[PDB]
Protein backbone atom coordinates (compact mmCIF):
# COMPACT_ATOMS: atom_id res chain seq x y z
CA UNK A 1 0.00 0.00 0.00
CA UNK A 2 1.11 3.83 -1.02
CA UNK A 3 0.51 6.98 0.80
CA UNK A 4 1.96 9.67 1.65
CA UNK A 5 2.83 11.66 5.10
CA UNK A 6 0.69 15.22 5.95
CA UNK A 7 2.80 18.26 4.84
CA UNK A 8 3.35 20.74 7.40
CA UNK A 9 1.29 23.90 7.35
CA UNK A 10 4.40 26.93 6.29
CA UNK A 11 3.56 30.48 6.24
CA UNK A 12 3.83 31.41 2.26
CA UNK A 13 2.93 34.90 2.20
CA UNK A 14 1.51 37.18 4.61
CA UNK A 15 -0.01 40.84 4.48
CA UNK A 16 -2.32 42.99 6.34
CA UNK A 17 -4.64 45.21 4.84
CA UNK A 18 -7.09 47.58 5.35
CA UNK A 19 -10.11 48.75 3.77
CA UNK A 20 -10.82 52.35 2.59
CA UNK A 21 -13.94 53.56 4.18
CA UNK A 22 -15.32 57.10 3.49
CA UNK A 23 -15.26 58.32 6.58
CA UNK A 24 -11.55 57.18 7.95
CA UNK A 25 -9.78 54.36 7.85
CA UNK A 26 -11.26 51.14 8.00
CA UNK A 27 -10.23 48.19 10.59
CA UNK A 28 -6.77 46.32 9.14
CA UNK A 29 -7.50 42.70 7.98
CA UNK A 30 -4.01 40.63 7.73
CA UNK A 31 -4.63 38.02 4.59
CA UNK A 32 -2.16 35.22 4.97
CA UNK A 33 -0.94 32.55 2.74
CA UNK A 34 -0.50 28.91 3.58
CA UNK A 35 0.46 25.26 2.31
CA UNK A 36 0.36 22.40 4.47
CA UNK A 37 -2.00 20.01 6.22
CA UNK A 38 -3.54 20.52 9.03
CA UNK A 39 -6.66 19.90 10.91
CA UNK A 40 -6.59 22.58 13.15
CA UNK A 41 -3.55 25.79 13.54
CA UNK A 42 -3.14 28.33 15.81
CA UNK A 43 -1.10 31.65 14.71
CA UNK A 44 0.28 33.44 17.18
CA UNK A 45 2.06 37.31 16.91
CA UNK A 46 5.08 38.84 18.79
CA UNK A 47 5.81 42.30 18.21
CA UNK A 48 9.14 43.08 17.21
CA UNK A 49 8.66 46.79 19.00
CA UNK B 1 -29.33 76.37 3.38
CA UNK B 2 -27.60 73.26 2.22
CA UNK B 3 -26.54 70.28 4.33
CA UNK B 4 -24.02 68.26 3.02
CA UNK B 5 -22.15 64.82 5.17
CA UNK B 6 -19.85 62.65 4.23
CA UNK B 7 -21.48 60.11 1.94
CA UNK B 8 -21.68 56.32 1.31
CA UNK B 9 -18.48 57.39 -1.53
CA UNK B 10 -17.02 60.77 -0.86
CA UNK B 11 -19.83 63.09 0.10
CA UNK B 12 -23.61 63.37 0.48
CA UNK B 13 -25.89 66.33 -0.07
CA UNK B 14 -29.18 67.50 1.44
CA UNK B 15 -30.25 71.31 0.69
CA UNK B 16 -33.15 73.08 1.83
CA UNK B 17 -35.36 75.93 0.46
CA UNK B 18 -34.38 79.45 -0.72
CA UNK B 19 -35.14 81.76 1.71
CA UNK B 20 -35.19 85.94 0.89
CA UNK B 21 -34.67 88.43 3.56
CA UNK B 22 -34.51 92.40 3.53
CA UNK B 23 -32.54 94.72 6.25
CA UNK B 24 -34.62 98.13 6.62
CA UNK B 25 -36.08 100.45 9.86
CA UNK B 26 -39.02 98.36 10.05
CA UNK B 27 -36.63 95.56 11.23
CA UNK B 28 -35.81 95.85 15.14
CA UNK B 29 -32.43 95.88 15.80
CA UNK B 30 -30.60 94.66 18.93
CA UNK B 31 -27.41 97.27 18.94
CA UNK B 32 -25.71 96.07 21.23
CA UNK B 33 -22.65 98.62 20.45
CA UNK B 34 -24.66 101.67 22.69
CA UNK B 35 -22.99 105.02 22.12
CA UNK B 36 -20.51 107.56 23.30
CA UNK B 37 -18.22 107.61 20.16
CA UNK B 38 -16.73 110.73 18.93
CA UNK B 39 -16.86 112.15 15.68
CA UNK B 40 -20.42 110.90 14.04
CA UNK B 41 -20.92 110.05 10.65
CA UNK B 42 -25.04 109.76 9.77
CA UNK B 43 -27.74 110.25 7.91
CA UNK B 44 -28.41 113.35 10.28
CA UNK B 45 -25.53 115.81 10.32
CA UNK B 46 -22.17 116.07 11.45
CA UNK B 47 -21.89 117.14 14.57
CA UNK B 48 -18.50 117.32 16.78
CA UNK B 49 -17.98 118.01 20.65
Amino acid sequence: TNFRTKEKPIIVAARSESEPVDVGVGAPIVVVETTGEASYCTIELKSTA
Amino acid sequence: VSSIAWGPNRQDITESAPATFILNEDTPLDNSFVNETGIDVNYAFIKGS
